[PDB]
């Protein structure tokens, strides 16, 4: 039981909570696979080598449409191989924000294969626990394929070290201490309250406000966006979201639930909007904040910041790659108050994450996106910041950024073209054409 | 004067043959600027080619104008230059270079003072 004989690696694929996605090819049966990589170092192991060992073999047993196929487990020396079947259609938020129409029928269908999903899995007595929209990917980039849930069953045995989004989804239960397998339905319940509304049930600042939040058991419906929901959609959301978990419903039951039903045989825009902006900000928000932090800057602020990136930027080519980040990580942290006894390993893999926060994904972090990462987003963002920035973008002096000003701020000026009116409705609320003070600093903020 | 940036240097040439571009800075200086030519064809967005911050140069275009195209600077006489290459029918367009402060954006948004460019043309 070797994995190099058996599979062999190319290239990484995915980012995964305990450890990396890897796409790689076989060699006997010629075949592309998908192998997580977990590190032994890195995260810790709950249970005894058998347990998971044995736990593993189950999974390998298993099989179900809407669920990631387990092909083989390999132990190294230093680290855990999982290979699995790839995925290339990546995960659903993104493939929902990517289409025009988003309905009820549309999201039943979801959480229907969901819960498909988790009643094969809990009929062989498995448990997710950590059930994210992340875990939810798409096998293939053809519309309206079936999707299959990864990372079953590993959350018992492994424990991350990294942390806030998974705060949304995690059941009272689960916070408590110990769980069953119905968690994942309040889990799901979170999932599907998000995919109505497009904001979580409970939500917070930081993870120890929606922790609390969650842990505090009420939500509510009070959203505009709720008006345009069925009743019984809400029915079924209060079935699943109930704090103890005996009356809490099952998802076998849920399957049969009279929404589910139904609903498989309107349009929810502002819900669908608000994914988006859930979701990486792939909006005029990026923008917003690379305008907002390169030119918007007190001269202070403008000094401080263009002497530290000078620091780090050791060919002097204006930019930041991996090598300069990593040596110039701890020094830019020493700078920002927050880590000398760093191990060289998370140095990297927290280099990486900035690595994440590259918004054009050309590989280098520019002097702008720096500046996201060197200020701290309470200051970047702050009241009087984003007070300065709106009148900049409000010429005219309305109260509302129209097309044309967007085109004038940053603009190659093609206001037709579709260009700067779809940039403007993915921000636009409630539809005046416009953006007011409350939509910029919400979309700034990802505040609903 | 007003702020704005004059390029000169737009002409016909047969290909292959070579050109040389200037930008000159009315209204400013370009000690503290980061300069970038951008290549525009008709009815298509603006396009990074090349950019020079105070110092250091960056090829922000794809590698079809690698190795082609050179960008020069001279604060004293307050122009950056664009020496270009193995002209090509492909390269026939609008050139216009733009500013930035002190480092080379890679989004074409955070550039400033456009000019109105020089028309370049390799024959046909
Ligand atoms: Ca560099
Ligand atoms: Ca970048
Ligand atoms: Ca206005
Ligand atoms: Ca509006």
């Amino acid at each position: 039981a070797i994995f190099s004989d058996r599979y062999k690696g190319q290239r990484v694929l995915g980012k995964g909570s305990f450890g990396e996605v890897i796409l790689c090819k076989d060699k006997i049966t010629g075949q592309e696979c998908a192998v997580k990589v977990i590190s032994k170092r890195q995260v810790k192991q709950k249970t005894d080598k058998e347990s998971l060992l044995r736990e593993v073999q189950l999974l390998k047993q298993l099989d179900h449409p809407n669920i990631m196929k387990l092909y083989e487990f390999f132990e190294d020396k230093g680290y855990f191989y999982l290979v699995g079947e790839v995925y290339t259609g990546g995960e659903l938020f993104d493939e929902i924000i990517s289409r025009k129409r988003f309905s009820e029928v549309d999201a039943a269908r979801i959480i229907r294969q969901v819960l498909s999903g988790i009643t094969y899995m809990h009929k062989n007595k498995i448990v997710h626990r950590d059930l994210k929209p992340e875990n939810l990917l798409l096998e293939s980039k053809s519309k309206d394929a079936n999707i299959r849930i990864i990372d079953f069953g590993l959350s018992t045995h492994f424990e991350a070290s990294k942390k806030i989004g998974t705060a949304y989804y995690i059941a009272p239960e689960v916070l408590h201490g110990t769980y069953d397998e119905k968690c994942d339905v309040w889990s799901t319940g979170v999932i599907l309250y998000i995919l109505l509304s497009g904001c979580p049930p409970f939500n917070g600042a930081n993870e120890y406000d929606i922790l609390k939040k969650v842990e505090k058991g009420k939500y509510t419906f009070e959203l505009p966006q709720w008006k345009k929901v069925s009743e019984s959609a809400k029915d079924l959301i209060r079935k699943m979201l109930t704090y103890v978990p005996s009356m809490r419903i099952s998802a076998r039951d849920a399957l049969d639930h009279e929404w589910i039903q139904t609903y498989t045989k309107p349009s929810l825009d502002n819900a669908i909007l608000n994914i988006r902006q859930f979701q990486g900000t792939q909006k005029l928000a990026q923008a917003a904040l690379l305008y907002m932090g390169s030119k918007l800057t007190s001269q202070d602020e403008t000094k401080e910041l263009t002497a530290i990136f000078h620091k780090m930027d050791k060919n002097g080519d204006g930019q930041l790659d991996r090598a300069e980040l990593i040596e110039g990580y701890k020094e830019l942290m020493r700078m920002k108050g927050q880590s000398m006894l760093d191990a060289s390993a998370v140095e990297h893999e927290v280099d990486q994450v900035l690595d994440a926060v590259d918004f054009d994904k050309n590989g280098y972090i520019e002097y702008s996106e720096f500046v996201t990462v060197a200020m701290d987003r309470k200051t970047l963002l702050s009241r009087e910041r984003l007070e300065r920035a709106f009148r900049m973008f409000d010429s005219d002096n309305s109260g509302k950024i129209s097309s044309t000003e967007l085109a004038t701020i940053f603009g190659v000026s093609d206001v037709d073209s579709e260009t700067w009116k779809s940039v403007l409705s993915e921000v636009d609320k409630n539809n005046d054409g416009e953006v007011d003070f409350d939509e910029f600093q919400q979309m700034l903020l990802k505040l609903c | 004067m007003q702020v704005q940036l004059v390029e000169t240097g737009g002409g016909l040439v047969q290909p292959g043959e070579s050109l040389r571009l200037s930008c000159v800075a009315s209204g400013f200086t370009l000690d503290h600027s980061a300069v970038g030519w951008f290549r525009q064809v008709p009815g298509k967005e603006r396009e990074k080619l090349l950019c020079i911050n105070a110092n250091g140069v960056s090829l922000d275009y794809a590698d079809s104008i690698k190795g082609r195209f050179t960008i020069s600077r001279d604060n004293a006489k307050n122009t950056v230059y664009l020496q270009m290459n193995d002209l090509k029918p492909e390269d026939t367009a609008t050139y216009s270079c733009a500013a930035t402060r002190e480092f080379c954006s890679a989004y074409v948004f955070l550039y400033e003072h456009w000019g109105q460019g020089t028309q370049v043309t390799v024959s046909s």
